[PDB]
């Protein structure tokens, strides 16, 4: 019986190591307008912009490339005793993943 | 009378495990549906550090070996409340997953308020819908937080009604009064689908074995 | 019958409370007056009721009519109660040192029959929940409503005979000088007993009350202190 | 009705309390429930509080041996041009290859990180992927 | 007010008298309606006040008192509505409704 | 069980930034 333990050393997010800067394969599953919501198996979503070259092949569903940078975008501001999240990640989009 | 409470109330609280809650999920199953996955270390509420296996590079990582049991409880008694016609309450304003849970609530035969709680639902319930009205047994929070990033009122109101509650409570979140918290990952989609998954299915077993045995109890 | 004083409002009744929209009746709690004061005009009331079995409560209520601001609080009241443990049904199983804002309380359990040596206030609240043996001493401000959240808070943390063998896994043995050397068990472990004793303690270091040690060695001579009053 | 006073005790505490001294007429419905199946902890409120002095969070760190490979790896042969696939859950990375390979060269052979690093390297390229420094 | 006897007496005593207008217009009593009534009271006690609120009017029980609120929960307390405790169990039904049928779509003179 | 984490600095820290004259006299 594999153990909880186990689970987490094996997954790949924990092989991933830092997520700055990493290639990843993420899959829209919302779009509003111009903004693409994209799940690439992480806690939170990226939201991104639309690209102006070839932007109509971006649909729900289409697998795309990503740099990311942060999983969780939080920062800590005057007078606070706890952070203040935006529940999103930070993601540059490069591409369709062909 | 007191034949049948014996035989339909009583027995069942008998059992360690009456309604079988135990073969819904998994520890690989929760893993798999990311349960796992809290917030940020800078956002950690003291009060779930006791459930956090640790914190890989700033992230913080939910104890899934406490989830199981933490879970196995709180589908046991929502399985049995649902036996015994309690009136169950979901309540969520994660605007993401309001449909889903409205969905769930009407599926299964229950009740859900997923939109903006008006002061004195839960305390003022007799002047806003009747001096009748029955307030629920029990009140499942799949977020616990509203969007302030701050308690849900209803957690206090619940509180004070002595109303029982089961609770979804990420890594920022407050358990300490939620009755039976489940540490868990309420953020990404697929965790709150296994949470809507299985409370639905606890709640509809635990109907289908009430009508189950009242019809064997009346045949016998 | 009149309350502390003659024209005072404090230690009135008001009658059980009404009967509540929940449709719970309440013919077995008594009301008592704490407090009445004129907000600058409407007016402030701190009330107590109290069943006399451990079930008790208070509330504050405002309003331009007096009666109103009664009910308001009588009613409110019935909703907010405590459960007092009581040792015997008579008296607290320890003694209390507690301190509310700047309102020290310091109550003593006492043996039956000893009554209710204890502020007014107190004494009220006392009678309303069932007890009816115990000292108290009111020392720093006497604020009304600073003493009722203090008494109410030190009465519910308190710790009971039973509550302290399950911690300690161990026989909780009462002597009483009246009884002789004989041993009687109050509580005993609902789990297994601990083996082992607890140890000696040749000196607890533990914080005296400067007033407690001058009265035992009889430096004390209050010409106040044990004076002859009716009983409570 | 019970008592509104949420932070004292927990529900199930009053409610016990309420029913014994006469209060409530009847048990609610979910009182013997909870009484045969109870909660891990008591509900009961606390308020949390701010850590001063040397007082610190008990959370430790996740890490692992391979992590130290990891590094390494992606400070010389940087992050893989091949994108991560985080859905699979068998995912296995170019990194994840080289610290497979270097974690079986350490068990069958000696143990010097740097003749490990550069072993590892050499075996990886003969197997055939490409690992730009 | 108006108790719910009061209206059933007067729900009787609109069908008593229904059946003797159409007695005495000659027409079938079976079906007898709404305009036809309208029509005989108008021939029988003509008015021409410019107001047609001030005129004689002969309806239905239920149309011409107010009306009452409807029952939410049954006997065993539960609410009927999946969305009672919202307070707004139809509003909130209908944009509930309406966020489903735009899901559907997305997953695809007059004022 | 030998999946437990174990206690480590953290491997992937990154130097600290220095000034374009640091070491420098
Ligand atoms: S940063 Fe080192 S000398 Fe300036
Ligand atoms: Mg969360
Ligand atoms: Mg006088």
């Amino acid at each position: 019986v594999e153990s909880f333990a186990s689970m987490l050393r094996h997954s790949p997010l924990t092989q991933m190591g830092p997520a700055k800067d990493k290639l990843v394969i993420g899959r829209i599953f919302h779009i509003v307008e111009n903004d693409l919501y994209i799940d690439f198996g992480g806690k939170f979503h990226c939201v991104c912009r639309r690209p102006e070259v070839d932007g109509e092949k971006y649909q729900k569903g289409t697998r795309v490339r990503l740099r990311l940078l942060d999983l969780e975008l939080t920062s800590r501001f005057l007078g606070a005793t706890t952070d203040t999240t935006v529940l999103e990640a930070n993601a540059v989009l490069l591409g369709i993943q062909e | 009378s007191t034949d049948f409470n014996d035989k339909i109330l009583n027995e069942p609280l008998k059992h360690s495990d009456f309604f079988n809650v135990k073969e819904l999920f998994s520890v690989r199953s929760l893993f798999d549906a990311r349960v796992h996955l809290g917030h940020k270390a800078g956002c950690r509420h003291r009060f779930m550090e006791p459930y956090i296996f640790g914190s890989r590079l700033d992230h913080d990582i939910i104890d899934l070996e406490q989830t199981a049991t933490h879970l196995q409880l709180a589908l046991n008694f929502t399985a049995h409340m649902a036996y015994r016609k309690g009136i169950i309450l979901f309540i969520s304003r994660n605007r993401q997953f309001s449909y889903l849970i409205e969905n769930m609530a009407r599926d299964c035969g229950e009740y859900a308020h997923t939109r903006y709680f008006r002061g004195g639902m839960l305390t003022n319930a007799r002047l806003l819908f009747g001096p009748t009205v029955r307030l629920p047994d029990l009140i499942i929070f799949l977020h616990t937080l509203n969007n302030i990033f701050e308690p849900h009122v209803a957690v206090r109101d619940a509180a004070k009604m002595n109303i029982p509650t089961v609770g979804i409570v990420d890594t920022n979140c407050n358990p300490c009064l939620i009755t039976y918290p489940v540490p868990g990952n309420d953020d990404s989609p697929l965790a709150v689908h296994l949470y809507c998954r299985l409370f639905q299915t606890a709640i509809t077993r635990a109907k289908e074995k009430r009508q189950q045995v009242e019809a064997l109890y009346r045949l016998q | 019958e009149r309350g502390w004083s003659g024209n005072s409002w404090g230690g009135i009744s008001l009658g059980p409370p009404d009967p509540g929209p929940c449709g719970e009746t309440y013919e077995d709690f008594d009301t008592r007056i704490l407090e009445v004061r004129n907000v600058f005009k409407s007016i402030r009331v701190l009330v107590a009721v109290g069943n006399g079995k451990g079930a008790a409560g208070f509330s504050i209520g405002k309003a331009t009519d007096r009666m109103d601001a009664f009910r308001k609080a009588k009613n409110r009241a019935v909703h907010h109660l405590h459960y007092i443990e009581r040792y015997e049904d008579h008296t607290i199983f320890h003694d209390i040192s507690l301190r509310f804002k700047r309102t020290h309380i310091k109550m003593k359990k006492q043996p039956k029959g000893y009554g209710l040596r204890c502020h007014r206030a107190i004494i009220t609240i006392c009678r309303l929940i069932g007890i009816k043996d115990m000292y108290a001493k009111v020392s720093g401000s006497i604020n009304m409503l600073s003493l009722t959240q203090g008494l109410f808070r030190g009465l519910s943390r308190q710790e009971t005979h039973q509550q302290l063998a399950d911690k300690k896994g161990l026989h909780v043995v009462e002597i009483r000088e009246e009884c002789g050397p004989l041993p009687i068990v109050v509580a005993s472990p609902r789990g297994p007993l601990r083996k082992d004793p607890e140890p000696e303690d040749e000196v607890p270091d533990v914080k005296l009350d400067w007033e407690d040690v001058k009265t035992a060695q009889g430096m004390k001579r209050s010409v106040w202190s044990n004076l002859k009053r009716a009983a409570t | 009705a019970g008592s509104r006073l949420e932070t004292v005790g927990s529900i199930f505490s009053r409610t016990r309390d309420l029913v014994r001294a006469g209060v409530l007429k009847e048990k609610p419905l979910w009182f013997d429930v909870y009484d045969a199946f109870p909660p891990l902890r008591e509900p009961v409120f606390q308020r949390p509080r701010v850590r001063y002095g040397k007082a610190k969070a008990p959370i430790q760190d996740i890490w692992y041996h391979e992590d130290r490979i990891r590094a390494k790896f992606y400070s010389v042969y940087g992050s893989g041009q091949r994108a991560f696939d985080l859905f699979n859950p068998n995912f296995k990375s170019t990194c994840q290859r080289f610290v497979e390979k270097y974690t079986e060269l350490q068990k069958l052979g000696e143990t010097d990180e740097e003749k490990l690093f550069v072993e590892t390297g050499k075996a990886l390229l003969a197997e055939g992927v490409i690992l730009r420094r | 007010t108006y108790t719910e006897d009061f209206i059933k007496k007067q729900i009787e005593e609109f069908n008593i008298g229904k059946r003797h207008l159409a007695n005495m217009m000659g027409e079938d009593p079976e079906t007898f309606t709404q305009e036809d009534i309208d029509r005989a009271i108008a021939y029988l006690f003509p008015s021409g006040l410019f107001e047609k609120r001030a005129r004689p009017v002969m309806k239905h029980p239920e149309q011409i008192f107010p009306r009452q609120r409807a029952i939410q929960w049954g006997e065993d307390g539960r609410p009927f509505h999946y969305l009672f405790y919202t307070g707004k169990q139809s509003y909130y039904s209908l944009m509930h409704d309406v966020y489903g049928m735009l899901l559907n779509l997305e997953k695809h003179g007059s004022r | 069980n030998e999946d437990l984490p174990i206690s480590m600095e953290n491997p992937y820290k990154e130097p600290l930034k220095k000034c374009i004259l640091c070491g420098k006299h």
